[PDB]
C-alpha cells in the first residue's frame, strides 16, 4: 500500500529527529 | 506496529519515542 | 556536525527506500 | 559507519543496501 | 487519518521555498 | 485555514504566497 | 548561502513536527 | 560530491513545485 | 488530487536517488 | 505514467529505474 | 538566529521548540 | 547546469523556472 509507504517515510524522518543519539529500528 | 499506531492517527513526540532504542 | 546531521536525514530517507521490507537499524 | 562512508563520498544504491537488515 | 499531517509537512517545505527571504507564519 | 485550503486542493504559487510575511 | 538555505528547509520540517498545533514564525 | 548530491535533492523538489504541469528534465 | 501531488514529490525524490548520473525526465 | 503505476501499489527499485534516462 | 545556532551544530527537538509559537 | 548555477548561491523561483521544459 503506497499510503503506508509514504507515511513510513515521514515516520523515519521523525524518528531520526526524535531518537537522536539513541538510534532506532524500523521495518 | 508504528504504522498501525502512527499512520492512522497523529503520534506525539512522546508516542514516537517508544520506537527509539 | 550539522553537515553530517543533514546528510544523515537524507541517508535515512534513502535507506527507507532501498531496504524495502527488510527494514534497517540506524544509530549515529 | 554509514555516515563516515556515505557523507564523505556518495554511496551507490548497492553501498547503501549494505546497511539494511 | 494522518493525511492532513503528511500534507502539512510538504506544505511548509513549499512555503519555505516560496517565501524566500520574506519568511512566513504557519500554524495548523 | 491553510490545511483546509492547501491540503484539500493543490495551491498555486500565488496561493502559497498568502502565507509569506 | 545555499548551505544555510538547505539547512532552513530541514529546520522548518523539524519545527513543523515539534511545534505542531502551536505553529511557528520563520525568518530566512 | 556529497554536498552537490544533497543540493540536487532539494533542487528537484523545488523544480517539482515550480514547474507544475510542464514537468522538467534533470541532467546532473 | 492532493494525494497524487504528494506521491509525485516522493517519486521525484526516489528517482533522483535511483537514476543517479543518468538523470530523468518527469512530466505530470 | 509513473504516478498511475506507482501511487497505489509500491514500485520497487527495479520498477523505478525504468523511468530513468 | 536559528541558522547560526542549528545549522552549525545539531539542535534537538527541545532546542528547536524555542523557535515555536 | 542547474547544479553549477544554484548550489552555492540561492536560485530564485524565476531562475529555477528556467529548468522547466
Ligand atoms: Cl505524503
Ligand atoms: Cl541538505
Ligand atoms: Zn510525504
Ligand atoms: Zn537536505
Amino acid at each position: 500500500f503506497v499510503n503506508q509507504h509514504l507515511c513510513g517515510s515521514h515516520l523515519v524522518e521523525a524518528l531520526y529527529l526524535v531518537c537522536g543519539e539513541r538510534g532506532a529500528f524500523y521495518t | 506496529g508504528i504504522v498501525e499506531q502512527c499512520c492512522t492517527s497523529i503520534c506525539s513526540l512522546y508516542q514516537l519515542e517508544n520506537y527509539c532504542n
